[PDB]
């Protein structure tokens, strides 16, 4: 195969391949995140559906001037 | 001219609310349901005899003797998937179901418009429901009843010399 | 020799009570009237 | 099989007519009563017969703001006097 | 031109029938 | 401020949290009294 | 509490007698109070 | 250069083809009156 | 050999001649940018920003360009309507010429990584096999994404260092570029602030080049590597398009609904806002303050902008148009030329008649004209023999104040059948139906046409995404499934766990 | 009723049209018309189509 | 590894007479909320703060006319949680808004999306192709464009087809006269999709039921198979040279003869799903432009498309003032269209 300067220079962050973490490691914290975000596109869904209406949140052309 | 014919149809006989065209209905939509339900596990169950950079279809060759995939295991899912008696494990009767099913149907979808000649018509509930006075109170089937109406009144607006379509 | 409370008993009378439950309220539906 | 005990020695059993022969009916006629006694009506809010309309009204009571439909039905009910 | 597009079009369709009929590879026990 | 619709809202949220983790508790509840035989 | 004591094709008649019952009764609602049109 | 060991040939049976040419030109024969419109 | 739609399945293994075809993609997607925007430029008339603006003439990528504060032309022109501005090399024209280069640069990059493909890094140093380490590649590539849009909405959006964003007044009658403060607070989530757009992009952008330095740095877990095949490209495409299907849906609804990002000035008018009658609301709060103020009928409808009048028009509604009803706006209705002025319908008795609207639903619509109260007083019948309420009969009269026939009256009743035939269609237009042979039928806008293909598009992209992520969980069957498969572990009650064997 | 492509249909509207009311159930093969113009203008393509296509 | 997961995992997929999976936590609830909405619905409640109707047994509808209807135009797309700020949690008043038909359309939704990954899961655990759950993306499409996508367009859930027998009849003949739907080459390719399929699945059940090989000494033929046999139930080389010889063209592949069996209906339901997403913005397939210019001009010039539209004018405006409540149509007998007599 072809070495090249660039490659030469690039081949550490291409040379992980199949490397894991042990078992379940940081699954639980990415699972309070997902809850996070899910929770987060609810808000601004809610928002902008008007079944969470929040003051001086006017969903509207009329959002300001 | 198919959806003229239609829609007149609707107009004169309410076929949607006529049982038979509604078998008809669950005839061919069931009839492709089933089609692309036997489809999908045949092709599900196919028995490997090809590699990745060819299609399946060379795994099986024209007029051999052995079956080309696992029913066991196309039942083994399916029945998993809902429960194990409303599978078919019979191959026969699976077909003759497949045969069955969309035939009866699209016999009783031909049979409603055969019936609906003689001038039998779909159900009427226009003005079913009346209140405790004798309103009106108006149900899905008198929405359809307008659509019919309209589709009534403008048909062959120049047809007509008297007040009822009697055919 | 067989078990009685399963996944299978549950799921027969989430839907087998209601329906006749509905069935019957449907049945004393005929008898309203206007 | 699965386990379960199967289905037609359960339903061919003494046992299961001593338990379902009450509970069937027992729910046959909790249903009805449920509709006969006008409970339906009140959970669901549903019209009666007589309360579609006001006596002399045959406008429909129908829903005009999203945020105050509560509050438009409430009156819609109220004018039924 | 529509007309002549659209009756082109059904011509290839037929076309393409007889030469799905006639000339099909032939299927072969193996 | 937490205007009546927000109110809804954890509500609503609170809802679902009781509802999937009364789910998830039993469901653990039950694995855990009847597991699977190996070996 | 013995699988088999009611016969299957008595509960089978039995059973089925209660469906046309009920459905029996259904269409006779479909003629009579709401819904009837009267 | 040296050669690429990744290429694969290519196929298109005869039932293809025809299976392909019928579903273009009716494809072609539906669609026609609406981009004559 | 391959079957045809499986010949791109040589690139799996392949990452240098897979670089090399993302990179003709991209040299794709971008001569298509450079050539829209030409050819968009080509047909494009300037001339009128009021009555002809651009998203009644079918461009597409034009606003786009303006969004992000590409307003002019070398030629001269901007689209606010100015003359004389030097918009410096980043005019319409030299983002599109850019567009063109980089498209070049870019099939010439995918030539020399097609020819190339046997780069050392792109094997694994262990095994000496063809590999990519997405994981770690997904952090890179997080982490760049986070710079620039950190970088997006901290320089460009703000006008630190950039030309700020599209923004308007709630009517669209005075749009312009603007820097655009982030908004911080809860109304940062409203998704008619812009601000929140800005903010957006800045907090986002800080996440993304955290996690990203998550993903550089840790390793997945091992029970997640092997749950979703981390090792196989495919997931990376699965998910990939799942996230893709659903950031489309998102602008398809946000483009149909509105936003600050899809401003009314470059993409039209909603079909809500016709729906609530926004337009004809405001402009009658107008006419009421300038009653109010002491002006006359006459003067107070002069005083209404001509374009405040045309966005109260079904014409500019996008749910008018048809599927096969090809391009611009101009060439349904015509380009529009003038405002007639407000058409006020009176009868006999002088009272004030209402033509009912058309609702966007109905292709057509019936000619009725009801008293404030919504009481029947005027219509075009269809049968005659029992007519009651025609304009005839009725003596129905139209005057008209503001626009181009201001304080004229007509009483004979063709002429005002004709004008409330146009009413039904909203405040009424003069047009030039020559210029374009005009059919007079109404097109939609490009928000129809954006939000049309973006939903449909999407919908389409999940049936990728189910399709990939199957290929990717059911690699191990998918040429078929084990012949030598035992009966017993699809026979029910054999095994206690599904499919597990160490449960017989 | 125009049915064909000839006189301004496209695929989607063109139809081979039914025979004329006047007729009823009267049977009208291409001899029982005066001519071919008449014939076409009665619709006996219709009726000649649909009775060979039952049959075959 | 042995935690609690995997444990949990353990019981979630034991072999039981309904399978459950971690796809049944998401599955089982939705679905029975869904049904269980849409009977509670059809049973008890009322469309008459909604839509003016009656839409319930109790009311005195039949299984026929009997819906949960959409809601009131002015709850736009509101997603109508019991808990949000229409009903304020009042299920009384939740039943009388409509709330019934949000809570049956997502839950439905989830609930569909817990039955793919079902099909998926299983598949995976009896290892089989998951061709099953992809077919099944057809049906999501057509729910997805159908009941949701459809009403976010136009001006709220009310236009969305009501959970019922009529009101979907109804809703067919809406898109009649207001999208002229069948004009649509999406809703054409839906058709010949649905139609087809059908006649595959009709032919090719009849084709293997009268080809089989005779296996047993009964006259009726079922009992002459066994499920672990190896051999073919029915002769494909006689189906081929019969259906070679009768109409053109055969099978001679059986692979193919089903993965098409999967692709055509599939295929259709997918196109009429894209066809459905355009009218969601009324970018209807509703007119010939030509044929408009020409019968403008010459009023001797009729087609079934022209005859059609008026039909579709007709279903309009004698359909819309009871359809559309809200709008408040008054439309006078005399503006009404209507031909000579009727
Ligand atoms: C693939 C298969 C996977 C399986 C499917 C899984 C199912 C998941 C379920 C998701 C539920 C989403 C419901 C969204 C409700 C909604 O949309 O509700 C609509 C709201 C906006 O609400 C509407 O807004 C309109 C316009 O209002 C605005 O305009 C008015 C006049 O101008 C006023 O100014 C008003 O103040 C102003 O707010 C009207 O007011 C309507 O009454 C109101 O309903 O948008 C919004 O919530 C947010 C819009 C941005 C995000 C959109 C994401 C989902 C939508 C994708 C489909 C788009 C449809 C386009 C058609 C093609
Ligand atoms: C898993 C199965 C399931 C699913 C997917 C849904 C999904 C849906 N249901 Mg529900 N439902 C279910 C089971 C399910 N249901 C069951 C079993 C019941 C019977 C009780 C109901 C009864 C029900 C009703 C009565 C209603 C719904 C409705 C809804 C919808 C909105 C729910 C919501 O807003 O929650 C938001 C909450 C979450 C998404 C949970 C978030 C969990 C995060 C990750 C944890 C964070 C919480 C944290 C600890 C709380 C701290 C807050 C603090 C700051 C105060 C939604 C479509 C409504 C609807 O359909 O209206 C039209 C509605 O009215 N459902
Ligand atoms: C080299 C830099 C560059 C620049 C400065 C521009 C600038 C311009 N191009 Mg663009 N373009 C470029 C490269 C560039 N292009 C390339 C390489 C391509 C080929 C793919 C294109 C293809 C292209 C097209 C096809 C078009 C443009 C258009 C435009 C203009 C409007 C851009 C816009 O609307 O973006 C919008 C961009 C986004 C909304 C980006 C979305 C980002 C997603 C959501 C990221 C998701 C992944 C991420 C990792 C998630 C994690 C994030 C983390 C921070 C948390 C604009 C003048 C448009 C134009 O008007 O044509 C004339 C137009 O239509 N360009
Ligand atoms: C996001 C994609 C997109 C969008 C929204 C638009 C939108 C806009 N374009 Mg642009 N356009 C695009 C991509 C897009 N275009 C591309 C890629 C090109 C290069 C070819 C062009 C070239 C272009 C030109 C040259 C012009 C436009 C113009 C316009 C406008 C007129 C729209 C038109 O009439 O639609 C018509 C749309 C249709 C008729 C729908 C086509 C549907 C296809 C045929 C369906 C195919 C079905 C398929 C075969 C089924 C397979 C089945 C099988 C799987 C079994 C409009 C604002 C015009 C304009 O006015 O600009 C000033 C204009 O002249 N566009
Ligand atoms: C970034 C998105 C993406 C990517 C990278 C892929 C990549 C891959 N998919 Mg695809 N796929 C996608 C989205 C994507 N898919 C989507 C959204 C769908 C649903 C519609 C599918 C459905 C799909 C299927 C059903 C299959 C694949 C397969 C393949 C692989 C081989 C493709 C090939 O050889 O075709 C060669 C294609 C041609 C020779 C001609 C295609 C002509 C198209 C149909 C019409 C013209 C397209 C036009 C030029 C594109 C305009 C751009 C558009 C975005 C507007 C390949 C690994 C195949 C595979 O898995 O094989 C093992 C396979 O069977 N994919
Ligand atoms: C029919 C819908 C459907 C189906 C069958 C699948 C099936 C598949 N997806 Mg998923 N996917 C879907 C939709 C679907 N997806 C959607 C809409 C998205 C959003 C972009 C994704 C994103 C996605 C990703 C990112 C990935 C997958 C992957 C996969 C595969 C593994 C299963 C899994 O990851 O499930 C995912 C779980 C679900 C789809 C269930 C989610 C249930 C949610 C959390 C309930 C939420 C309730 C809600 C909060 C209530 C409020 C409602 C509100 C309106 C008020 C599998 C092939 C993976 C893969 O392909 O591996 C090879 C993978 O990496 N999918
Ligand atoms: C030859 C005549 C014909 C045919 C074959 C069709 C067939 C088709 N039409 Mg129809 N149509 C016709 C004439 C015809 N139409 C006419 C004359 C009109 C008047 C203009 C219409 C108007 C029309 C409309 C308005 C619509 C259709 C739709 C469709 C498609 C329905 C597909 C379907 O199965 O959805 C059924 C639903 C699904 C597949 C969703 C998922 C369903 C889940 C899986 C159900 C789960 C049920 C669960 C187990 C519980 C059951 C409980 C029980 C008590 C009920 C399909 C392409 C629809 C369509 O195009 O959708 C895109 C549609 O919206 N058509
Ligand atoms: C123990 C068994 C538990 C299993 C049940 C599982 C739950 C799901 C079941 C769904 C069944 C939905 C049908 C409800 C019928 C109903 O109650 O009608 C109830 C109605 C009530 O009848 C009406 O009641 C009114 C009273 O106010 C008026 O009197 C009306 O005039 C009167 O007609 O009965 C009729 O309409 C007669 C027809 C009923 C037969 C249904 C037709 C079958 C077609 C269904 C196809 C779907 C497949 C289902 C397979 C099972
Ligand atoms: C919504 C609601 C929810 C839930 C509820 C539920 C879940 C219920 C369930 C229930 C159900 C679950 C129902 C019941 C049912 C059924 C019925 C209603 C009846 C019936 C039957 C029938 C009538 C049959 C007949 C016929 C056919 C169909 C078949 C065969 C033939 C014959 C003729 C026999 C809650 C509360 C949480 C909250 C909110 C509200
Ligand atoms: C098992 C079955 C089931 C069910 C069925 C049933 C339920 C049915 C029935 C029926 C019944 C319920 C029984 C019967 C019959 C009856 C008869 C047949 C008798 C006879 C009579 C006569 C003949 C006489 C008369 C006389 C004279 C004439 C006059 C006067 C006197 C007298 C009356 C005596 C099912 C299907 C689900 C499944 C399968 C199996
Ligand atoms: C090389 C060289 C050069 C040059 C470059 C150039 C010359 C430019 C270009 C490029 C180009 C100028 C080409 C392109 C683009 C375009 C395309 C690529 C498009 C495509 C289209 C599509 C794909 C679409 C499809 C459609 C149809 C058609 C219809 C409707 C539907 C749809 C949408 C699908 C330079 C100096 C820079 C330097 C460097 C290198
Ligand atoms: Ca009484
Ligand atoms: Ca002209
Ligand atoms: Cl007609
Ligand atoms: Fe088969
Ligand atoms: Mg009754």
């Amino acid at each position: 195969a072809r070495r090249t300067w660039l490659g030469d220079i690039l081949r550490p962050l291409n040379s992980e391949y199949g490397k894991v973490a042990p078992g379940w490691g940081t699954t639980p914290l990415m699972a309070v995140f997902m809850g996070l975000f899910l929770v987060f596109l609810l808000i601004i869904l809610e928002i902008y559906n008007s079944t969470l209406i929040l003051d001086g949140v006017n969903v509207s052309w009329k959002a300001l001037g | 001219g198919t959806f003229n014919f239609m829609i007149v149809f609707q107009a004169e006989h309410n076929i949607l609310m006529h049982p038979f065209h509604q078998l008809g209905v669950a005839g061919v939509f069931g009839g492709a349901l089933f089609c692309a339900m036997h489809g999908s596990l045949v092709t599900s169950s196919l028995i490997r005899e090809t590699t990745e950079t060819e299609s399946a279809n060379y795994g099986y060759k024209f007029g051999q003797e052995e079956e080309t995939y696992n029913i066991v295991a196309a039942h083994g899912y399916f029945g998993r998937l809902i429960f194990q008696y409303a599978s078919f494990n019979n191959s026969r009767s699976l077909h003759f179901f497949l045969a069955a099913w969309p035939v009866v149907g699209v016999w009783f979808a031909a049979l409603g418009i055969s019936t609906m000649a003689f001038n039998l018509n779909g159900f009427n509930f226009n003005h079913s429901v009346i209140d405790a006075k004798g309103n009106v109170i108006n149900t899905w089937a008198d929405i359809i009843n307008r659509a019919n109406l309209g589709m009534e009144v403008m048909h062959e607006r120049n047809a007509h010399n008297f007040p009822l379509d009697l055919a | 020799s067989y078990p009685i409370f399963t996944v299978r008993w549950v799921a027969v009378h989430t839907l087998a009570v209601p329906t006749i439950f509905f069935l019957g309220a449907i049945a004393a539906m005929q008898f309203i009237q206007r | 099989t699965t386990g379960e005990r199967p289905f037609s020695d359960i339903i061919t059993s003494v046992r299961y007519w001593v338990i379902h022969s009450i509970t069937i009916p027992a729910l046959f006629i909790a249903g009805w009563l449920f509709v006969s006694t006008g409970l339906a009506y009140d959970v669901f809010g549903t019209p009666r017969p007589d309360s579609y309309y006001a006596q002399e009204q045959r406008s429909i009571p129908l829903v005009t703001d999203r945020f105050e439909a509560k509050q438009q039905v409430e009156t819609f009910l109220e004018q039924l006097k | 031109m529509e007309t002549i597009t659209y009756v082109f079009i059904f011509a290839c369709i037929i076309a393409l029938f007889f030469f799905a009929i006639f000339f099909r590879e032939p299927p072969r026990i193996t | 401020t937490i205007t009546p619709s927000l109110k809804g809202f954890f509500i609503g949220l609170l809802s679902g949290a009781v509802v999937l983790g009364l789910t998830f508790a039993v469901l653990i509840a039950i694995s855990q009294i009847d597991k699977v035989q190996r070996s | 509490s013995e699988g088999g004591r009611i016969p299957l094709w008595i509960v089978a008649t039995v059973a089925g007698m209660g469906v046309i019952v009920i459905v029996g009764l259904f269409f006779y609602g479909a003629y009579a109070g709401l819904g009837s049109s009267l | 250069m040296e050669p690429n060991p990744n290429r694969q040939p290519v196929e298109l049976n005869r039932t293809s083809l025809y299976l392909g040419l019928l579903l273009i030109l009716v494809l072609a024969l539906l669609f026609s009156s609406y981009f004559f419109n | 050999g391959l079957p045809w739609y499986r010949v791109h399945t040589v690139l799996i293994n392949d990452p240098g001649r897979l670089i090399a075809a993302h990179l003709m993609h991209t040299a794709l997607v971008a001569g298509w940018a450079g050539s829209m925007a030409l050819y968009e430029l080509a047909t494009f008339d300037p001339s009128d920003p009021v009555l002809n603006p651009m998203w009644r003439q079918g461009m597409f990528v034009l606003p786009f360009m303006a969004r992000l504060g590409v307003t002019g032309s070398w030629s001269g022109w901007s689209i606010t309507g100015e003359t004389g501005i030097d918009p410096g090399f980043w005019s319409f024209e030299g983002v599109a010429l850019a567009h063109i280069v980089l498209s070049g640069l870019l099939f010439l990059a995918a030539c020399w990584h097609w020819v190339y493909w046997d780069l050392e890094l792109f094997r694994d140093p262990r095994t000496g096999e063809p590999a990519l380490d997405l994981p770690k590649m997904f952090g890179i590539h997080l982490f760049l994404a986070g710079l620039l849009c950190f970088g997006f909405g901290a320089f460009h959006l703000t006008g630190l260092f950039g030309p700020g964003m599209w923004v308007s007044d709630p009517y669209g009658l005075t749009g312009s570029v603007q820097p655009v403060a982030p908004e911080w607070g809860p109304d940062g989530f409203n998704p008619y602030n812009p601000g929140g757009v800005v903010a957006h992009h800045i907090a986002a952008g800080i996440v993304g080049i955290i996690a990203g330095l998550f993903h550089i740095l840790v390793r997945p877990p091992q029970r997640l590597y092997k749950a979703l095949r981390m090792g196989n490209i495919e997931t990376v495409l699965s998910s990939s398009i799942a996230a893709v299907f659903f950031a489309a849906f998102v602008v398809a609804g946000t483009m149909w609904y509105g936003s600050a990002t899809t401003p009314i000035e470059l993409f039209g008018p909603t079909r809500y806002q016709w729906d609530s009658s926004y337009f004809q609301q405001e402009i009658n709060r107008r006419v009421q303050a300038s009653l109010a103020s002491g002006a006359t009928l006459e003067e107070a409808w002069s005083a209404i902008p001509e374009k405040l009048a045309f966005y109260d028009y079904i014409g500019n509604n996008p749910a008018k148009g048809g599927l096969f009803r090809t391009g611009p706006m101009n060439k349904g209705d015509g380009i529009a030329q003038a405002w007639k002025g407000h058409a006020v319908f009176r009868n006999k008795e002088g009272e004030e008649l209402f033509v009912r609207r058309m609702p966007a639903f109905f292709e057509s619509f019936p000619v009725i004209l009801t008293d404030k109260n919504g009481v029947v007083k005027a219509d075009i019948p269809f049968r005659r023999a029992e007519s009651k309420y025609s304009f005839e009969q009725q003596g129905v009269t139209v005057s008209f104040y503001g626009g181009e026939l201001n304080g004229q009256t007509f009483t004979d009743p063709p002429t005002v059948k004709s004008y409330a035939r146009k009413a039904i269609f909203g405040e009424i237009f003069e047009f030039d139906t020559e210029t374009l042979n005009s059919d007079g039928i109404f097109r939609t806008s490009p928000r129809g046409w954006f939000t049309f293909a973006h939903a449909v598009f999407a919908l389409l992209f999940f049936f990728g995404h189910i399709w990939h992520g199957a290929r990717t969980l059911f690699r191990d069957v998918f040429s078929g499934i084990d012949p030598e498969l035992s009966p017993e572990q699809v026979e029910w009650g054999f095994y206690q766990k599904v499919g597990d064997v160490t449960t017989r | 009723v125009s049915g064909s492509l000839l006189y301004g249909n496209n695929i989607i509207t063109g139809a081979v049209v039914p025979s004329s009311n006047a007729i009823g159930l009267h049977f009208y093969p291409i001899w029982e018309a005066a001519s071919l113009d008449e014939w076409l203008y009665n619709g006996g393509p219709y009726q000649l189509i649909i009775f060979h296509f039952l049959l075959g | 590894e042995r935690g609690w997961f995997d444990i949990l995992d353990d019981w979630l997929k034991r072999d039981r007479f309904v399978f459950v999976g971690w796809s049944g936590i998401l599955l089982f609830p939705c679905a029975y909320l869904a049904l269980g909405g849409w009977l509670t619905g059809t049973t008890f409640v009322t469309s008459w703060y909604t839509h003016g109707l009656a839409s319930s047994y109790l009311e005195g509808c039949n299984f026929l006319t009997v819906a949960v209807s959409t809601p009131a135009n002015s709850m736009g797309h509101s997603l109508l949680l019991l808990w949000g700020p229409e009903a304020q949690g009042d299920f009384t008043r939740w039943c009388q808004l409509g709330g019934l038909w949000t809570f049956i359309a997502l839950h439905g939704a989830f609930g569909l999306i817990g039955f793919m990954l079902r099909q998926f899961e299983i598949a995976r655990l009896v290892g089989v192709r998951p061709y099953n759950a992809i077919a099944f993306s057809a049906p999501i499409a057509v729910f997805v464009s159908v009941f949701l996508i459809y009403p976010l367009g136009q001006s709220s859930w009310f236009f969305a087809p009501s959970f019922g027998v009529a009101a979907i009849f109804r809703f067919l003949l809406f898109f009649q006269g207001f999208h002229n739907w069948t004009l649509n080459p999406f809703h054409m390719m839906g058709v010949a999709g649905v139609l087809g399929g059908a006649l595959l699945c009709a032919i090719h059940g009849a084709t293997v039921e009268n080809t089989l090989f005779q296996d047993g000494e009964g006259a009726s033929t079922f009992r002459a198979f066994n499920p672990t046999q190896a051999e073919e139930t029915y002769s494909m080389v006689t189906a081929n040279r019969f259906w070679s010889q009768i109409f053109g063209i055969a099978f001679s592949n059986k692979r193919w003869l089903h993965f098409f069996m999967l692709f055509v209906p599939v295929t259709g339901l997918w196109m009429s799903a894209i066809g459905v997403v355009g009218l969601a913005l009324n970018l209807r397939s509703y007119d010939f432009i030509s044929q408009e210019i020409r019968a403008a001009e010459d009023p001797e010039f009729e087609t079934f498309y022209t005859k059609n539209l008026l039909l579709n004018e007709g279903i309009r405006a004698w359909m819309a003032p009871q359809d559309q409540p809200h709008e408040n149509f008054v439309f006078p007998e005399e503006v009404l269209p209507r031909g000579n007599a009727l």
